């Protein structure tokens, strides 16, 4: 359940 | 989206999903690197 802001910009 | 991804959100207290929790400017920031899915949104 990580968090609502997940960031993952450029694998 | 295409990698463990890291979570980054803030909060008022370390969550359990970040042990690593960093209060700055009043609030929290979450520096974890994980992805068992892909985004929680």
């Amino acid at each position: 359940t990580a968090c609502s802001e997940c960031v993952c910009p450029l694998r | 989206e295409e990698y463990k991804c890291y979570c980054t959100d803030t909060y008022s207290d370390c969550p359990g999903f970040c042990k690593t929790c960093k209060a700055e400017f009043g609030k929290y920031i979450c520096l974890d690197l994980i992805s068992p899915n892909d985004c929680v949104k």
